[PDB]
């Protein structure tokens, strides 16, 4: 299962 | 023994010739099971194992949402990293992620992963505590900055100690004939005249699983180390892998030397001997 | 940044004995950037019809592929792959040593 990934450097 | 989820990608910038290429892939242990692809016309992950074929269509409708989500993501990373190092808009730059989790022979945690690197170096990764970041530089300061005034790590630790382990768990028992199966190295050796007075010794290992495997040559009981040439692990293209290690022996001493063949799916080491 | 040179090997899915079918394997290992052109020639042509993996990378970052094709060996055909690289001045062509 693939993460929920959004964070921006 | 124990187990392994990694998921890697790679976003390549192409200024004057595109949009960002996103490729996403999933591996347990050694074998692929995912992949996605940003320019494939699918626009899905797919299966790349026999055993994740078992999905049902919503496992692939999330794991398409959220494989995107990430493409995005990197997208805009992309451009971040450009101001951060102050770089041209023009050329072309290489986003690479991985991420996951080792799991021990019952399935307890071991160890997560989240790491970036940029242009081939370390960018910032979540150092064991799952609470910390290591950054490689100024650059990958700021972002260690942004990050710890949100807490990103802690909010990381669901991922990486249940989703990333159940999955595995879920992976390990679907997959148990293809991912729990250890195969034993093929050996033989090879011996070929080089001159008049020389010859080299080759000793090969094919079709074995998993990757890991270690082959030394001896002369004498010693462990000759700098007259040994030895090549990558490679893929055979059915799951399995080859390797070989050759050294360069005086004619008529070949019985000096030998071979040592451990792997996982070998009771005792091998050694051989021409 | 630095780049990587490929390492490159060519290589048969198992031991060549002329006239069953076969794997003809080349891997390419230990590069960056990931841009790269990877082709399999018989006798000095490019084979048509040759598969790859999925772009993965090893622990260090560095890029590998797997390219390959379903054949045949002869005792006449030769094999080699030819690897262009940003790092290769002219691409470079490994001939098929059916041992490496």
């Amino acid at each position: 299962n693939y993460d929920y990934w959004y964070r921006l450097f | 023994g124990s187990h392994s989820m990694r998921y890697f990608s790679t976003s390549v910038s192409r200024p004057g010739r595109g949009e960002p290429r996103f490729i996403a892939v999933g591996y347990v242990d050694d074998t692929q099971f995912v992949r996605f692809d940003s320019d494939a016309a699918s626009q899905r992950m797919e299966p790349r194992a026999p055993w994740i074929e078992q999905e049902g269509p919503e496992y692939w409708d999330e794991e398409t949402g959220k494989v995107k989500a990430h493409s995005q993501t990197d997208r805009e990373n992309l451009r971040i990293a450009l101001r951060y190092y102050n770089q041209s808009e023009a050329g072309s730059h290489t986003l690479q992620m991985m991420f996951g989790c080792d799991v021990g022979s019952d399935g307890r945690f071991l160890r997560g992963y989240h790491q970036y690197a940029y242009d081939g170096k370390d960018y910032i990764a979540l150092k064991e505590d799952l609470r910390s970041w290591t950054a490689a530089d100024m650059a990958a300061q700021i972002t260690k900055r942004k990050w710890e005034a949100a807490h990103v790590a802690e909010q990381q630790r669901a991922y990486l100690e249940g989703t990333c382990v159940d999955g595995l768990r879920r992976y390990l028992e679907n997959g148990k004939e293809t991912l729990q199966r250890t195969d034993p190295p093929k050996t033989h050796m090879t011996h070929h005249p080089i001159s008049d007075h020389e010859a080299t010794l080759r000793c090969w290992a094919l079709g074995f699983y998993p990757a890991e495997i270690t082959l030394t040559w001896q002369r004498d009981g010693e462990d000759q180390t700098q007259d040994t040439e030895l090549v990558e692990t490679r893929p055979a293209g059915d799951g399995t892998f080859q390797k070989w290690a050759a050294v360069v022996v005086p004619s008529g001493e070949e019985q000096r030397y030998t071979c040592h063949v451990q792997h996982e799916g070998l009771p005792k080491p091998l050694t051989l001997r021409w | 940044m630095i780049q990587r040179t490929p390492k490159i090997q060519v290589y048969s899915r198992h031991p060549a004995e002329n006239g069953k079918s076969n794997f003809l394997n080349c891997y390419v290992s230990g590069f960056h950037p990931s841009d790269i052109e990877v082709d399999l020639l018989k006798n000095g042509e490019r084979i048509e019809k040759v598969e790859h993996s999925d772009l993965s990378f090893s622990k260090d970052w560095s890029f590998y592929l797997l390219y390959y094709t379903e054949f045949t060996p002869t005792e006449k055909d030769e094999y080699a792959c030819r690897v262009n690289h940003v790092t290769l001045s002219q691409p470079k062509i490994v001939k098929w040593d059916r041992d490496m």
